């Protein structure tokens, strides 16, 4: 594929690379839940209040 | 250039800056005789009558 259809597979991994392609899609959808005050942070946040 | 590009089926086109000011398209397929090429428009005749 990468030898016969390159072209074909940028544009589906990362086409324009801003907000279509499956890897710019992860970049959001992973920093979502990396962001501060984010779904991980709640959870070890609640944990350390508990604690308490 | 980039239409033609991206369908990465072998025929490929490259832009050629002709002394400054003034470009020029390049098409080039795969070599042997068997890749020579012929070549039309649909829809636009004044681009076909430039380019067929």
């Amino acid at each position: 594929v990468l030898k016969d259809n390159t072209a074909a597979a940028r544009e589906l991994l990362v086409g324009d690379g801003k907000e279509t392609g499956i890897t710019t899609k992860i970049a959001t959808e992973v920093k979502s839940y990396l962001a501060d005050d984010g779904i991980i942070d709640n959870a070890q946040d609640n944990v350390n209040a508990t604690l308490k | 250039r980039d239409a033609i590009n991206d369908a990465d089926s072998g025929i490929a086109a490259s832009i050629v800056k002709v002394k400054e000011n003034e470009f020029q398209l390049v098409l080039t397929a795969n070599s042997g005789t068997d890749n020579t090429m012929k070549i039309t428009v649909e829809g636009d005749t004044k681009l076909n009558d430039l380019l067929a």
